[PDB]
């Protein structure tokens, strides 16, 4: 049993939950229907459990990738935003929230990796990946390094791997093709070959993780790193004059990072689907609504064209939108499970020198298929 | 409070340390158990107490069968050969544990604990826990624990084994004074022969899981039923000489001493089931051996051991044609050197005789203090 | 206090007032369980003196309720295909499908207009530019109202969102009909449309699509609503439901050449890993516990607490910073090891030294467990035994191996075979440091050198695509439990 | 070599040992005092900030504390406290029966209890959520979103301890209970007044082991508790963990705070961890 | 090893269990410790062992000072008043433990065990674990453990206390045989007077911690240092009578008994430092008391208790105006009923005398067994 005259909302801890409750109070003042917003631990795992019995929140906030699973399990109700409403948001964000051709969630925020550089150490960031070795050469003499990021996790290395022609799963028009995997092809091979070359020439370290990479940039040991909007508050505390810009290009093609769109999905067990869609469409996804949550905790880039243009006044938000625009929508299919481990290991083996770039990715594809 | 045992048998699988024993302990009797280390004295007590299960046979307390009854519901208290003192509790709390556990009458509890502690010289040690006491002090705590309870049946397992002579006497008197004051049944295990002789209405001698003999203190001393009982009761062990039967009468037996002289002596003794020429064992107590000047039968040998005891001197004489040494007791300090030739008197009317099966040829000589 | 029959009578009351109450409203498992537990409960305190059971039962109740039950449940699910796909029950899956909406008409953007004490509905066509009004109507229950193509505005101001929300129940029951002829229902708080049910279920049980005309029947061999054509039917529908599968996914573990490939090798590692964890953990634990009660050792109270702190702080955070320390090129552990010594160990890249990385971390992580255990367990040995040791000329090393150790192995044996089983499936420790890293190379199924039996299993059940297969996972958990169970008895 | 030569080389061999094991823990302290949220840095923090410990406690660094972390702590001591007592009582009483009382099928039950607890802790929460959902509607305060339920869930973990305390029991000489029996004690009176106070050290072991087990417990407690104010520290700090980044400073400060009740409980339990409790008493 | 103690004091905070005791036990001597239960025999013994600390004073074992020496290195073995048997090990393993630690060789170990288990009569209990033995059987196992080890110094705390009359004698002979075969220093605690007299080269009488007297068996029996030593040594206790010093001479002291008998008696007594008219105590042993018809000094009274021991009769006699009963020992069974009139002779030569403080006046009467 989900309650009648109310809306229960689930959101993560790192989101502006107190700001979302202010949108809920504004909603109640107009509707009489109260809105309870909760932020439980591991809600992404809690939801499938509570929802399957016919319970849980009316509306859940989480990344789109996890929503393709909930839809497949039949936990999310099919949403119907009108033609006029869909035009208020960036069209590619809609591709993230559609399982079986039908739309299943409302895009809220857009998140992707960007090139973060030290203005003092490098006033002009490179446009290309090919000119990194040249930049590191002139920075090593001053006891510093050009680029240092997380090499351990495939999410960070993928932008460069996918740039030349790599992809998780090919997207037909509304449905992915599990057969068609682009980790074992010229594009992905060329990306990883360059990544390994950056280690071979001692420009980057094979076993650099997130925390080792982040610490160096905040201290001013490395000139530039590649990270997401979450990391900005740390650099703000370091008082480092930094800039957020478009990711560098490889072989004439822009880096293709994975795109994570924060999505608002409604429970299929919810008797308040109509109460929810109104709240989402007409209260949250307005300039005032998104502002209330953003003023609590910064959302970064948003799907609402209107408010995005307002936020993009800050170059950091414009950069992360641009990289996401050129980025690759993270597939919402359950077959991504195989992808994450195989590519992790592929990049690990190639950076360790345990496997050659070619066989490391070939096995990784064979891991995914069958 | 009478306790009796009918064909009671205790076996640890293959090891049988109590074979169908029969005992008849009446109300208000003071029965003491004596027996060699290992014979099964503690076991008997523990079976009576219900801490050990009877393998075969029947045990009656009062007049009720008690084999299946829990230890708590037997009216039996026991001062353990160990001590089994509660280490986490004081002397007071050990002695007061029983009655404060059901019937907690604080006025009476503190009165009799202090009373019993007073007679056991434990008044000052009342706050101490067992580990801060001496082995002898812990013994009196164990007795005190039972004396404060005052059960219907008293089991005492070697309760004076670790006390000084003067105190051992003081406690002996205290047990004997309490027994006559209450008139309860007491079963008392001791290795001290003095304790057995002075406390008992009845003494039970045990041997390798069997009851060897039951009787009055003076009854067993003067008239043992066999070789074993004779050799077990009496300060130093009774002397044993091998003899040959020469003649038999209804009232007496004529035996021949094993040494060169071949002295032939008539002994006021059974004669029942005794053939001429059959090898018997002559028994004579060190205390009964006479000085040479008095006695007719003389045994001469060589001094091997002299033991000075202050009150008496014990001389061990190796007499020719006897494998065993003859121990002799004499009043006062006697100065004798090892190797000196000594002569003693062998009193015929005080001699014991035993068949080859070791059974005593009943002495027909009457001795004072035996009804 | 006199008779417990007043208490057992009153407790015999509630058991019944609650039991028969649980029998109603369809909670039979919870009605049966509460009966037997109360039956065995009341029986032992009553007529039949089961005094020994009065001590065991309240313990076995909680253990039965919170440990035994989760097992019977997890073995039960092992005989079914309960997973990401086939998550819902059949009634739930059917309920979700009969809820599936389908838009055939047009959206109209409705307004609510008061007309005295009554109301008036209005509809505006996005295309054509036509506007429609209904006659005055009252709320409550199902009703159809005829709309007319108006050209003018209705009298009375448009109603607030509050008003249309407060009346959403009655407003959903009204089925508006246009001047042309088509029915239009309320679809949102702002719009009326020709949204209709996508499916309708026959009394037979057969679902049928209202748009395509395709018929569907349940297929309980797979757990899906399968298509039918006059039997199958090459189309299945999501969600999908949980249904009895039997010895399947139990047999699937004993079939796949690839899943079975690196099983024997990782098994060897799991046994060794937990064995030499148990050994070191006990060894370090016991030695430290002895030194702590040495009474000659000054400041032992401070030593005592400090050796315990690796257990006072939650594992998660500790394991993660250990990943930082053991970093092969960075990390403070290799900073000093390149400083004073020459070699800079490869804790992640090389399998045999990665296996070593895991044992020292687990030793650090688990030694305070054994020393806390030994701290009290050692108190069972009386002091006079060490006084007897001294008089025979012994100690402290002689004391350790001839008295203290062989006087603890007996009470400690159950605790270290249980510790063997705990570290046999120490999932958390592995995944946080290495997902079995480095790679095994050639394994068609995600397998590495550091992987336990549980880590490899988890990835072939949850990861590796194909959703989170709980049924498979539950089946493997039973098998390895039976494997470690038959191992631990020997 | 000699006597005092052993003593001081033990101090060195132990100081070296504690330094090695404390180092990882000092790093945790380090990252809680470091400004911002960094998992790695200098041993003595590069830029020291109190903000994390200011937010762990009631203080406000514009900007107020996001979470009641002190209430996390109090709920942790509450749950783990009376949970341990419950675990102690249930495992203590149960052991006395397995150690001192002969009943049909005791050895097969102890065999079972252990093996039945050697089962992989997966798919278990599915069952537990169903049970406490059924419990809550009949007996509240021990159902979902309540401490009672959380403590009651931990009471299943006694099997390990029953075996342990049973083992210790059998080390106590059989005579002390026989003496109690002859003094007229019911098996309960012998258990409570004689045995327990002599078994006291292993009771403190069980208590502290259970107290820590519950303090550091996440899966079940997170699965049962909804209300923010009802969270334990082990759950309340799980908010600091996000898919992309952790709030290390606040998380480590919580991680350190959780060690405090453990240390206090460990120190107090030393009163009960004492040698020679059984000294005197039984001769042999 | 020549173990000696110099002003050794032990205190349990407030409780002074030992008071600056002085003992010089020579190499090869057999010294037995006697004293009331709770005086501190085990304390002294354990302080020598190192199982108890020494609060004040110096302890020497041979050419070493042992105060701060761990017990294992002191080269001593002790058989405990408890037993302290290793519960996890059999009788064989218990006895073969000292040399299993110190030395080696299976064959030497087993041959020495069976030989020592033979004389203790434990040969059939070799595979028994301790809790499957009897109280007295364990006592012998504790003896076995020390005897098999053969330490430099043998310490024995009441080692025959729970053994039958016959076995006690057999072991007493076996202990005596080991002393002459090894020549090892042996300290021996016992409550059995017979053991004390027959085993010791030297006996130490202990009183509330302090040493009361040290000397040879017959030396202490005939010539005690004070009222205590006199009362403590002797099967039944020595009788004590209140007396009045009527006159003093050169080598003899005249005293009178406080009853209507009115008999004055001179005693071969120290005579140095005696106050006339001062209340002193007269000590006479029941064994020394003569039958009435023999002696001149007569003491008549009423029979209170008659204890029949078989070898002898012990008769308690209440003398008209006396505070405590008079014990008397006569050979063989003597038929005397309670409340009967009984008289005994008081022999002046065999009389002890004790001052107000308790100290004894030396008996000038030359007794057999003692030289000078
Ligand atoms: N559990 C057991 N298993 C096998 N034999 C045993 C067991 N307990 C005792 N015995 C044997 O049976 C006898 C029991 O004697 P118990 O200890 O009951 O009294 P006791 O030997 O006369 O006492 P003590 O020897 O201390 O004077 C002992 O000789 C012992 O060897
Ligand atoms: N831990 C302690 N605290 C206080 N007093 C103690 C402690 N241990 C022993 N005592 C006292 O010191 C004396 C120790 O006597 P100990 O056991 O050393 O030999 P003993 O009394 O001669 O032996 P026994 O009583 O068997 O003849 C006792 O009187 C006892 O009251
Ligand atoms: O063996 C390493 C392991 O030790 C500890 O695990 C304990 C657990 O905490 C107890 O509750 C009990 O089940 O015994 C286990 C030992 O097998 C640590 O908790 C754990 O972090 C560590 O990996």
């Amino acid at each position: 049993k989900i309650e009648e005259g109310k809306l229960v909302i689930w959101i993560n801890g790192d989101k502006g939950y107190n700001g979302l409750a202010e949108v809920g109070k504004k909603f109640e003042k107009d509707t009489g229907i109260k809105v309870t917003v909760e932020h439980p631990d591991k809600l992404e795992e809690k939801f499938p459990q509570v929802a399957a019995t016919g319970d849980g929140p009316d509306i859940i906030f989480w990344a789109h990738d996890r929503f393709g699973g909930y839809a497949q399990s039949g936990l999310l109700a099919e949403i119907t935003p009108d033609k006029a409403f869909q035009d208020k948001l960036y069209p590619f964000t809609w591709d993230a929230v559609r399982y079986n051709g039908k739309l299943i969630a409302y895009p809220i925020a857009v998140e992707a990796l960007s090139l973060i550089y030290n203005k003092d150490l490098l006033p002009n960031p490179p446009k290309t990946w090919e000119e990194i070795p040249a930049l590191d050469k002139e920075l090593k003499a001053k006891g510093k390094s050009a680029l240092m990021f997380n090499l351990q996790e495939p999410y960070f290395t993928w932008p460069l791997i996918a740039a030349d022609g790599g992809y998780a799963f090919k997207y037909e028009n509304g449905k992915y093709d599990i057969k068609d995997v682009g980790v074992d092809n010229a594009g992905a091979k060329a990306g990883l070959t360059f990544l390994v070359d950056l280690i071979k020439n001692k420009h980057m370290n094979a076993d650099t993780d997130y925390s080792i990479a982040e610490a160096a940039f905040n201290k001013g040991e490395t000139a530039m790193t590649i990270n997401g909007p979450w990391a900005w508050s740390n650099i703000d505390t370091s008082k480092v004059n930094y800039g957020v810009t478009v990711l560098p290009t490889f072989k004439g093609q822009p880096s293709k990072p994975f795109v994570g769109v924060l999505s608002a999905g409604i429970n299929a067990a919810s008797p308040n689907k109509e109460l929810a869609k109104e709240f989402l469409e007409n209260y949250l996804l307005t300039d005032e609504g998104l502002e209330a949550v953003n003023k609590d905790k910064p959302l970064g880039a948003v799907a609402l064209k209107s408010y995005e243009e307002e936020l993009a006044k800050d170059p950091r938000i414009a950069a992360t939108m641009e990289n996401a625009q050129k980025g690759e929508i993270m597939p919402n299919i359950p077959q991504m499970s195989a992808f994450w481990y195989a590519v992790r290991t592929a990049v690990i083996n190639a950076a360790s020198g345990r496997q050659t770039v070619d066989e490391a990715l070939k096995d990784a594809q064979t891991r995914i298929t069958k | 409070a009478s306790v009796q045992l009918q064909n009671v048998t205790k076996a640890w699988g293959e090891v049988v340390v109590s074979k169908d024993i029969n005992l008849d302990i009446h109300e208000g009797e003071f029965v003491v158990f004596v027996g060699p280390s290992g014979c099964g004295k503690s076991t008997l007590l523990r079976m009576i107490a219900g801490l050990e299960t009877i393998t075969s046979g029947d045990l009656f307390i009062g007049e009720k069968r008690m084999n299946d009854t829990p230890p708590a519901e037997r009216g039996v208290g026991m001062v353990f050969q160990s001590y089994a003192l509660y280490p986490h509790l004081s002397v007071a709390e050990n002695m007061s544990f029983g009655l404060k556990l059901a019937g907690a009458k604080k006025e009476v509890i503190n009165q009799r604990v202090n009373q019993v502690a007073e007679v056991l010289q434990l008044a000052h040690l009342l706050d101490r826990k067992p580990k801060a006491l001496s082995g002898g002090q812990r013994q009196r705590v164990a007795i005190g624990r039972t004396l404060v309870a005052e059960p219907s049946v008293f089991l005492l397992d070697q309760p004076l084994s670790n006390l000084d002579a003067a105190l051992r006497v003081q406690m002996r008197i205290e047990i004997s004074r309490l027994h006559k004051r209450l008139g309860r049944t007491m079963i008392y295990v001791t290795h001290d022969q003095v304790e057995a002789m002075t406390l008992a209405d009845k003494i039970v001698v045990l041997d390798a899981g069997r009851v060897a003999q039951v009787g009055k203190p003076l009854e067993l001393y003067h008239y043992p039923a066999d070789r074993f009982v004779a050799g077990f009761i009496g300060s130093p062990k009774m002397n044993f000489l091998p003899v040959k039967v020469t003649a038999t009468a209804i009232d007496q037996v004529q035996v021949e001493l094993p040494m060169p002289n071949r002295q032939q002596v008539w002994l006021p003794v059974e004669s029942r089931d005794v053939q001429v020429g059959a090898n018997m064992s002559l028994g004579i107590r060190p205390e009964h051996l006479l000085p040479s000047d008095i006695a007719d039968v003389i045994l001469e040998g060589e001094v091997q051991v002299v033991e000075q005891l202050g009150n008496e001197t014990q001389i061990h004489i190796q007499i020719p044609s006897i494998r065993q040494n003859l121990v002799y007791r004499q009043n006062d300090v006697v100065l004798v050197e090892e190797g000196a030739t000594f002569a003693i008197g062998l009193p015929p009317e005080r001699c014991h005789l035993f068949r080859e099966d070791g059974t005593a040829c009943r002495r027909l000589h009457k001795e004072p203090g035996v009804a | 206090d006199a008779l417990k029959w007043s208490v057992l009578g009153l407790l015999g009351l509630l058991v019944g007032y609650l039991v028969v109450l649980m029998y109603a409203q369809g909670e039979y498992l919870f009605a049966i369980t509460t009966l037997i537990l109360s039956s065995a409960g009341l029986y032992i305190f009553a007529n039949r003196k089961a005094y020994a059971w009065r001590y065991v039962y309240p313990g076995m109740a909680g253990m039965g309720l919170f440990v035994l039950f989760p097992l019977v449940c997890t073995i039960a699910i092992a005989f079914t295909n309960y997973s990401s796909t086939n998550q819902l029950t059949f009634e739930r899956a059917q309920e979700v499908l009969l809820d599936r909406s389908w838009q055939a008409g047009k959206t109209y953007n409705f307004g609510l207009y008061p007309a005295g004490d009554e109301w008036q509905l209005a509809l505006s066509d996005g295309e054509t530019g036509k506007n429609y009004l209904s006659d005055a109507f009252k709320f409550g229950g199902e009703q159809k109202l005829q709309l007319k193509e108006t050209t003018a505005q209705p009298e009375g101001e448009r109603a607030n969102l509050r008003v249309i929300t407060q009346n959403r129940q009655a407003l959903s029951d009204i089925t508006a009909i246009l001047p042309d002829g088509n029915k239009v229902m309320m679809s949102s708080l702002r719009q009326f449309s020709g949204t209709q049910p996508l499916y309708t279920l026959d009394g037979d049980g057969t679902l049928t699509n209202n748009q395509s005309g395709v018929k569907y029947r349940p297929n309980n061999q797979i757990g899906f609503y399968q298509s039918i054509t006059a039997n199958w039917g090459d189309e299945k529908l999501s969600p999908g439901y949980t249904v009895t599968t039997g010895w399947k996914n139990f047999t699937r573990v004993f079939t796949d050449e690839g899943i079975q490939k690196p099983f024997l090798a990782i098994f060897v590692w799991t046994v060794v890993f937990s064995l030499i964890t148990v050994f070191l953990t006990v060894a370090v634990g016991m030695v430290l516990a002895c030194l702590v009660q040495w009474e000659a050792l000054r400041g032992k109270a401070v030593y005592r607490v400090l050796l315990i702190l690796p257990y006072a702080v939650p594992s998660f955070i500790s394991i993660l910073i250990f990943k930082g320390l053991f970093n092969q090129s960075f990390g403070e552990i290799n900073m000093m090891l390149s400083a004073l010594f020459g070699v800079k160990p490869a804790w992640f890249s090389d399998p045999t030294t990665a296996r070593t990385m895991l044992i020292i971390v687990n030793t650090w992580l688990g030694y305070p467990y054994m020393m806390i255990l030994c701290m009290g367990l050692l108190k069972a040995i009386p002091d006079d035994l060490y006084e007897a040791s001294a008089m025979d000329g012994a100690g402290p090393f002689q004391n350790f191996f001839k008295i203290t150790l062989p006087l603890l192995i007996k009470p400690l044996t159950p605790l270290m075979i249980a510790s063997f089983a705990f570290n046999f499936n120490n999932f958390v420790l592995i995944q946080l440091l290495t997902n079995g890293g480095p790679d095994r190379l050639g394994t068609t199924t995600p397998a590495g050198y550091t992987d336990l039996l549980v880590n490899y299993t988890y990835r072939i059940a949850f990861e590796g695509g194909g959703g989170q297969d709980f049924g498979l996972a539950a089946a493997i958990a039973t098998l390895i439990f039976l494997l470690v169970g038959a191992l631990a008895i020997v | 070599k000699s006597q005092k030569a052993r003593l001081f080389i033990t101090h060195l061999l132990l100081l070296l040992f504690i330094a090695a094991i404390m180092f990882p823990l000092l790093m945790v302290v380090a990252i809680s005092l470091r400004q911002g949220n960094f998992a790695t840095g200098s041993l003595i923090p590069e830029q020291i900030s109190w903000d994390h410990w200011k937010l762990a406690l009631g203080f406000s660094v514009i900007t107020p504390p996001p979470f009641p972390v002190l209430l996390w702590l109090w709920n942790s001591v509450k749950v783990a406290g009376i949970s341990a007592i419950g675990i102690v009582a249930l495992s203590t009483t149960c052991a006395y029966a397995f150690a001192r009382m002969r009943f049909p099928g005791k050895a097969t039950l102890l065999k079972g209890m252990l093996i039945f607890q050697m089962f992989p802790a997966v798919l278990s929460l599915v069952a537990l959520y169903a049970l406490f959902d059924r419990l809550g509607e009949y007996i509240p305060f021990i159902g979902l979103n309540t401490h009672g339920g959380v403590i009651f869930a931990y009471l299943g973990g006694i099997a390990l301890h029953v075996w342990t305390i049973k083992g210790y029991f059998e080390t106590i000489d059989s005579s002390l209970e026989e003496a109690a029996a002859l003094d007229g004690a019911t098996p309960w009176q012998a258990f409570r007044l004689v045995l327990l106070p002599l078994s006291v050290p292993i009771l403190a072991v069980v208590f502290i082991l259970s107290f820590i087990a519950a303090i550091t417990e996440v899966p079940v407690a997170s699965l049962l508790l909804r209300d923010v104010n009802s969270y334990t520290l082990a759950v309340g700090m799980q908010q600091y963990l996000n898919p992309q980044n952790y709030l290390w400073g606040d998380f480590a400060a919580a991680a350190v705070m959780s060690a405090l009740p453990i240390t206090i409980v460990f120190l107090l339990a030393q009163r009960w961890l004492v040698n020679g409790l059984t000294a005197g008493g039984v001769k042999g």
